[PDB]
């Protein structure tokens, strides 16, 4: 299975958070899906999930404000969270979650139907041994338990996660700038040519070189932030034209960059 | 946030083996059917293991799992560089009610090799100056280990305002990266004759210079 969240990147506080969940690829079985969530610095924390009778279970934390729902016909599993507040900013994961109430024996019992040697009618008991000395032929010649229930959860597939951001802060489209090392480095086997996308809010932004043609030798940088709050991240290339591909989603913006290695000096 | 406890770091050397636990109450961890994930900085949440002892697909067998009542034990042997990442183990809590996740684990494999940081300091754009502008951008790539130190240079003076420098971030390697910006005016970038960037790695520096008589 292959998971892939999508929603909003910037959220104003005290609005709806509203993700969905596409499942893809080549089969699916019985598993829940679920949300998760990671904080900057903290730890996971569990949201809720939907399994395929349609029962619904919640972070009782967080029950009051949580919505889960799916759409088999998409493949789609949604999550609405209510009032949301910064401390709700976190990367949301969906996942495939298996929930199992399990029927256990005791340490020492059989579960089969095969009774042992000689002997019969263990079929119907859930737990049961042929320990009193001779043959069973009977279900009340088994020593015999009623199984216990014993409920697993475990994640099985996560996606790869969407950043939120719960601020009162504007969507704001970066600035790119080209950046070349030549009038420094004056190497000429290698050319190192940059991107500086400027000041923008919020995370994230992709970077490509060459529409994904340009992939070794690719390194972009974590974002630094400033105390006024806005964003940069700068992207280089160690190498014929080059370019770099940004795109903020949450401005429904690209900039394509032309990046000339500009070795000399105007003065 | 954390319910179960977890150590916060643990570390052990190349080839060795160390083992993270995770204490629960009778209600989470006592119930059994304990799972543990790994992430890694560029890579979705891994499963490592399910039902307290089970190997997820593929998972290999120097990952195992333990429990004894109400603590699970993470043991990763023949230790990697490719292992360090953060670990959260995680169970049921009141069965079907919720879910609840350990504190996490940072492990530090140690021994790994030393890598300098490579340095590349790019000037300002023309396109940034037309707005009486200039970023000098100090990119600071694959060193071993993450901890440098960044300082700016004017015509031989130290600079510190108006530089931003981001904390080292564990690359797709164990290596480390980082980057420092140096915001100026146009002004002030046109009236020195050279601008560094030194960076400073386990006692070595390397320092990259750009002269606005020779770019932008
Ligand atoms: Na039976």
């Amino acid at each position: 299975v292959q998971l892939r969240e999508s929603g909003p990147s910037l959220v104003k506080p005290s609005q709806t958070l509203s993700l969905t969940c596409t499942a893809s690829g080549s089969s699916l079985s019985d598993e829940a899906v679920g949300w998760v969530r990671q904080a900057p610095g903290k730890s996971l924390e569990w949201l809720g999930s939907i399994d395929t009778g349609g029962n619904t279970g919640y972070n009782p934390n967080l029950k009051t404000r949580l919505s889960i729902t799916k759409d088999n016909s998409k493949s789609q599993v949604s999550l609405s969270m209510s009032s949301v507040t910064p401390e709700d900013s976190a990367t949301y994961f969906c996942a495939t979650v298996h929930q199992e109430t399990h029927q256990t024996c005791p340490d020492g019992y059989n579960s089969g139907d095969d009774c042992g040697r000689g002997n019969w009618d263990c079929g119907t008991l859930d737990c049961w041994r042929c320990d009193w000395g001779g043959f069973c032929r009977a279900s009340t010649d088994y020593r015999s338990v009623t199984a216990t229930y014993t409920y697993e959860w475990y994640i099985d597939t996560w996606g790869q996660g969407l950043l939120v951001t719960v601020s009162s802060a504007s969507t704001t489209a970066p600035k790119v700038y080209p950046l070349s090392s030549c009038c420094g480095d004056k190497s000429s086997s290698t050319v190192t040519l940059g991107c500086l996308v400027s000041s923008y809010m919020p995370e994230p932004v992709t970077v490509t070189w060459n529409s994904g043609a340009l992939k070794s030798g690719v390194h972009t940088f974590p974002a630094v932030l400033q105390s006024s709050g806005l964003y940069s991240l700068s992207s280089m290339v160690t190498v014929q034209t080059f370019t770099c591909n940004v795109a903020h989603p949450a401005s429904s913006t690209k900039v394509d960059k032309a990046v000339d290695p500009r070795c000399g000096k105007h003065h | 946030m954390g319910c179960v406890a977890q150590p916060s770091s643990v570390s052990g050397s190349l080839g060795q083996r160390v083992s993270i636990t995770c204490s629960g109450s009778s209600s989470n961890v006592g119930n059994g059917y304990v799972s543990w994930y790994q992430l890694i900085p560029g890579s979705a949440p891994r499963t490592l293991i399910y039902g307290d002892t089970s190997r997820a697909s593929g998972v290999p067998d120097r990952f195992s799992g333990s429990r004894s009542g109400n603590t699970a034990t993470l043991t990763i042997s023949s230790l990697q560089a490719e292992d360090e990442a953060d670990y959260f183990c995680a169970s049921a809590e009141d069965s079907s009610s919720n879910a609840v996740f350990g504190s996490g684990t940072t492990l530090t494999v140690l021994g790994q090799p030393k890598s300098p940081p490579s340095v590349t300091l790019f000037p300002p754009s023309t396109e940034e100056l037309n707005g009486n502008k200039a970023t000098l951008v100090c990119l600071i790539s694959d060193f071993y280990p993450g901890s440098v130190t960044v300082v700016w240079k004017a015509d031989g003076s130290t600079i510190t305002r108006n530089v931003e420098t981001t904390r080292a971030s564990k690359q797709s390697n164990s290596k480390y990266a980082a980057s420092s910006y140096l915001s100026l005016t146009s002004s002030d970038w046109k009236s020195k004759g050279s601008y560094s960037c030194e960076v400073t790695h386990e006692g070595s520096t390397v320092t990259k210079t750009v002269k606005p008589s020779e770019c932008s």
